């Protein structure tokens, strides 16, 4: 999402979660997962996501399927503008042909 | 599966038969003029 | 777990305005416009100069400026099949641009974790694992 | 989970005493007392609860819980036909630079027109340049025939290019188009104002469950309006959604994704994004201070180490047009 | 002039004094839009598929 | 008028070849096949190798 030119291809090859490291029979195994449940209770985890990872930067790979842009396509218009001065030159040529015929 | 490819450098074989059907209708105009040329003698 | 790769862009090819798909063909079509105008002028020659210089391009470009219909109705039938040819030309042109726009996207994705690209370790698919990791 | 229990038979340490709960579905604190499977796991009537129950705070305080093995979360589901609106244009039709370069080419050749008019009504000529590229079929004053008449054919060729490009772009996007309308924006405001900007929404919940206590501890101002919609039965709520007598059914989205994949068609879908509003897990209830659950969780990670539950999900939890 | 109908000819056309034939010009012009739309839709349909 | 007739053509071309409804099964490991339900009646001819 942040850096472009990078996409992920498939799906969940594994399934896991992130815990908290504690040395065995620590008394602070109390209430830590309950505080995880409390952060789940108010959606404080989602507030943390809004803080950091609910910010999309690069566009999705839905497949823009196409695009509206035609910014550099006035080469037909450049051929028109080159034909304009050719028309002025041919106006002078028609003046010469009126002088002849 | 098989799939589909785009077609640039267009297959010119359509406009050849377009020209064939053009020249087919071209041949009717001369004999139509000849029938009009014979209509002046009638 | 998933797998991150580099995004490949199927570029839009916006340059097709000066290309468009025929690219060698419509020039001799435009020459046939001129010789068809010579055909009309020769049909009206023995039995209209500017209608040879004009009214051939105009009926295919949908701006009919010229001397109009010839007095010979056979040449009018020839102009009829001519502008029908012009109609199917511009219709096919639109249809093949719409075809060229959104036809194919080249394949970039792998077929998941059981890829034969992955199952056969070859040179062109360099994989990675960070050291001292759980995976 | 019966196959999970057969893998507990594979981790051979325990033999079985099956029981089907008869009073209360899960368990509810009723004046402190618990009914349900929580009422069975208290008073040592039951020891191991293998039914599809969630690990929750008011439940984990009572008894010992295992590691969660299935990621679960609360969402809603609708049976919604979708679409899009292209509001009065092609949303930004061309590149706007050429879309104003059309106005530039209206003005660059006005000088050529006013120069060849001596060879003047340039304002008439300007709407003749509008009688150009757009097919007008309106009567047009023509000059005596010169390079302006050449430029008419030039810009008519350009007109064919113009209309071809516009039609090709229009067909391109109106074939290639995504459909997302009202997934998650209303859920915290319309749904937090359920009938104040709309005809009222028939909600979908259950009578007993953790979701009711959650929604009364977070968004209790809408749960009183929700109290008219206390449908008993998941398939009954599905059929009420089929009759148009429901807005959305609030439930854990694992079962919702399973039934949406196993829907007959898939007019009935989930939210689609997968953005579960809750984030919890399904586990096993154990008696407190029972040391066996350590070795049970070791076998659970032994199951996790080879991915058999993905194969059983291919055996059990697989849909039809959930792809 | 009936051929200067449905096919977009842009050729000069003699017009009557204005009657039900001129009504039918607009009728068959609506039919012409239906015609060219159907032809272009079929052409794009098969040249994609 | 121009954008009306252009959008008309574009949406006919859209209506022509947009979707085909799903008829095919997902092979021999279909959840329609894996769960024996009422609406998918299977058959086997009697005294056969299969």
């Amino acid at each position: 999402s942040q850096k472009c030119d990078l996409v992920t291809t498939g799906e969940l090859f594994f399934r896991s979660g992130f815990g908290i490291g504690m040395r065995k029979d620590s008394p602070w195994k109390q209430q830590v997962s309950l505080s995880i449940l409390k952060s789940h209770e108010n959606g404080f985890m989602e507030d943390l996501d809004k803080t950091w990872v609910r910010y999309q930067e690069c566009d999705s790979r839905s497949n823009a399927p196409a695009t509206l842009t035609c910014e550099n396509m006035a080469g037909v218009f450049m051929l028109v503008a080159g034909g304009i001065v050719a028309g002025i030159f041919l106006i002078f040529i028609e003046i010469a042909y009126k002088s002849r015929a | 599966e098989k799939n589909e490819v785009m077609s640039s450098q267009l297959d010119i074989d359509n406009m050849a038969g377009v020209f064939y059907m053009l020249g087919a209708a071209m041949a009717l105009s001369l004999i139509t003029f000849i029938s009009e040329h014979l209509f002046y003698w009638q | 777990l998933t797998i991150l790769v580099k995004k490949e862009i199927p570029r839009s090819t916006l340059d097709s305005f000066m290309q468009p798909f025929q690219s060698t063909l419509w020039l001799l079509v435009g020459l046939s416009v001129h010789v068809v105008a010579v055909m009309l002028y020769l049909l009206d020659r023995f039995s209209t100069l500017s209608s040879a210089m004009w009214f051939s391009w105009g009926v295919l470009l949908n701006s009919g400026i010229g001397e109009g219909a010839p007095r010979s109705f056979s040449a009018r039938i020839l102009g009829m099949v001519w502008a029908g040819f012009a109609m199917i030309i511009v219709a096919s042109y639109t249809a093949n641009l719409a075809a060229f726009l959104v036809l194919d996207r080249p394949e970039e994705r792998i077929t998941g974790i059981n890829d034969p690209r992955l199952r056969n370790p070859s040179d062109k698919f360099i994989y990675a694992t960070v050291k001292q990791s759980s995976v | 989970c019966i196959d999970i229990l057969k893998k507990i038979s594979k981790s051979v340490k325990f033999t079985y005493d099956l029981y089907l709960v008869t009073n209360g579905k899960h368990g509810k604190k009723i004046n402190g007392t618990w009914n349900g499977m929580i009422g069975e796991v208290v008073m040592k009537r039951a020891y191991m609860a293998v039914g599809s129950l969630t690990i929750n705070e008011e439940r984990s305080e009572v008894v010992d819980f295992s590691v969660p093995f299935i990621e679960t979360g609360i969402s809603v589901m609708v049976s919604r036909s979708n679409g899009t609106v292209s509001p009065s244009a092609f949303l930004e039709p061309f590149s706007a630079c050429v879309w104003v370069m059309m106005f530039v080419m209206l003005l660059i050749v006005s000088a050529v027109a006013v120069f060849v008019f001596e060879y003047v009504t340039i304002g008439k000529a300007i709407w003749l340049l509008w009688g150009l590229v757009f097919n007008n079929s309106v009567p047009v004053q023509n000059p005596k025939g010169t390079t302006s008449k050449i430029m008419v054919s030039v810009w008519a060729f350009f007109a064919v290019i113009f209309l071809a490009s516009y039609t090709a772009n229009l067909a391109a996007f109106m074939i290639q188009e995504e459909y997302v309308d009202q997934v998650s924006g209303l859920s915290d405001k319309k749904f937090q104002r359920p009938n104040d900007f709309s005809p009222p929404f028939r909600f979908g919940t259950v009578p007993n469950g953790s979701t009711e206590r959650n929604i009364r501890n977070n968004y209790a101002e809408m749960h009183a309006y929700m109290g008219k919609f206390n449908q008993r039965g998941v398939d009954d709520a599905l059929l009420s959604l089929k009759t148009g007598k429901l807005d959305a059914f609030i439930y854990d989205a694992a079962v919702l994704n399973y039934m949406a994949g196993r829907d007959e068609g898939c007019k009935l879908v989930t939210i689609g994004s997968g953005k579960v509003f809750a984030s919890t897990g399904y586990g096993i209830a154990i008696q407190k201070d029972s040391g066996w659950k350590r070795q049970v969780d070791l076998a659970i990670l032994q199951l996790f180490g080879d991915g058999e539950m993905e194969e059983l999900e291919a055996l059990w939890l697989t849909g039809i047009c959930h792809n």
